[PDB]
């Protein structure tokens, strides 16, 4: 749902979405790390779970749309910086 | 000062508005200009040629 | 279980030869020959090869002819002159491959168990595009999709030999591209290292907008193969990069600070010795 912006999710959001209690969110994520659906870690000094999602799947055309807009941003940022490098270092290009 | 600016006298207490922002995170603005500074070194380690 | 292939810089010259050995009267616009190799342990190597007469009609695109007797003699001739080299597969050129390449492959697997094909490019040579290789695999398709071939890709590299690399340097003689570069070749390696980057990135959205429209059916295989790209790029936030990036950037600015110090004393000393020798030849000429 969140495209790796702030992937460090706290206990309240899992307890609300999965309707599970706070005393079971730690046992829930160790089972998920045991299977291999994710390879994150668990911090409890802020009660927040770090998440490095490594198990992909299918998605729809609605996530395809924002994927292209991020790709179009990915396209126009790299091409703009090549134009800054090609203009700046043209005299030493040879 | 109350009609021009704030400093509203309420229950014997003034209220001066105040906030702060936060910016240590931007390595991106010393990314572009540092890349300019490194190339203009190497532009000038040669070129009196 | 092929990791990669090693194409010596000899066989593609024989293809460019045989691309010109037919173009005088032939309008075949594809060259199909026999690839010989040296399968050592897991990595594949290609030393020598040869060609074979092959035609293909565009009508019904299912008719072909291979010369087996010419394949039996000439491979047998090469075994007598060199009992080191053997068969590893075949090759063809042209980017757009015709669909007899499964029919050619499934016949000559009676020669080679791990049969392999190599696609080269004679005319598409302008950008950075190397040779290409696939592999012969037989699965159904994925899970519940109808059965097909699905030639899987094996990555390729180029490696020479000792005389095959020294003999190359004598041939070029035009720019020669010296080893470790003096700040001009290295920036261009980042210039045209990035000219191939967005050429890949324009190509990803071109196939994506082709399938976001929905002309061709989807492949789920490429979807999650694309999806782990975007959720595995790093995000630079705090104390993992912005601390640790300056720790090596303010490190490397100390040693180039010597270049400011030392090189200024170099040219100053060359200034003093000339201004001594100038005024002393001047004061003693008259």
């Amino acid at each position: 749902t969140r495209p790796a912006n702030h992937r460090q999710l706290t206990f309240e959001e899992i307890a609300k979405s999965a309707k599970i209690t706070v005393n079971e969110v730690e046992l829930l994520v160790m089972k998920a790390l045991s299977v291999g659906l994710v390879k994150g870690s668990i911090d409890e000094v802020d009660k927040r779970v770090h998440m490095t999602w490594v198990q992909p799947r299918v998605l729809d055309l609605q996530q395809i749309k924002g994927m292209k807009d991020r790709l179009e941003f990915w396209c126009t940022d790299v091409k703009s910086m090549e134009m800054l490098v090609e203009h700046q270092a043209h005299d030493i290009l040879t | 000062y109350a009609k021009k600016r704030g400093w509203v006298l309420g229950p014997n207490n003034y209220y001066s508005f105040a906030s702060q922002q936060q910016k240590p995170e931007d390595t991106t603005i010393p990314s572009t200009e540092l890349a300019k500074q490194v190339i203009e070194y190497a532009r000038q380690l040669e070129m009196i040629v | 279980a092929v990791q990669k292939v090693v194409v010596h810089p000899l066989v593609l010259l024989s293809v460019v030869d045989h691309f010109n050995r037919i173009g005088k009267v032939g309008n075949q616009k594809r060259v199909v020959g026999v690839l010989l190799g040296s399968w050592q342990k897991k990595v594949l190597d290609v030393s020598n090869s040869f060609a074979v007469p092959f035609d293909e009609d565009d009508k019904d695109d299912s008719v072909w002819f291979l010369d087996h007797d010419y394949l039996e003699n000439m491979y047998g001739m090469f075994k007598k002159v060199n009992a080191r080299e053997r068969i590893v597969g075949w090759y063809h050129t042209g980017p757009k491959l015709h669909k007899n390449d499964i029919a050619i492959n499934e016949l000559m697997k009676r020669y080679c168990p791990n049969s392999v094909l190599v696609i080269i490019d004679v005319k598409p040579k302008d950008l950075g595009l190397p040779t290409e290789a696939y592999i012969s695999v037989e699965e159904v398709h994925d899970d519940g999709t109808p059965t097909s071939k699905t030639f899987e890709h094996v990555t390729s590299e180029i490696g020479a030999e000792e005389a095959e690399e020294v003999g190359v340097e004598h041939l070029l003689r035009d720019i020669k591209d010296t080893t470790v570069g003096t700040l001009s070749q290295r920036i261009t390696n980042q210039v045209h290292g990035l000219k191939g980057l967005n050429s890949k990135l324009l190509d990803i959205r071109s196939y994506l907008e082709k399938v976001a429209t929905g002309k061709l059916p989807i492949n789920h295989q490429i979807i999650y193969q694309l999806q782990d790209v975007f959720n595995l790029l790093p995000d630079v936030s705090l104390q993992e990069f912005v601390k640790a990036f300056y720790l090596k950037t303010n490190d490397q600015m100390v040693v180039v600070y010597l270049a400011s110090l030392i090189r200024s004393v170099v040219a100053l000393h060359n200034l003093i010795n000339n201004k001594i020798a100038n005024r002393d030849a001047e004061k003693k000429e008259g």
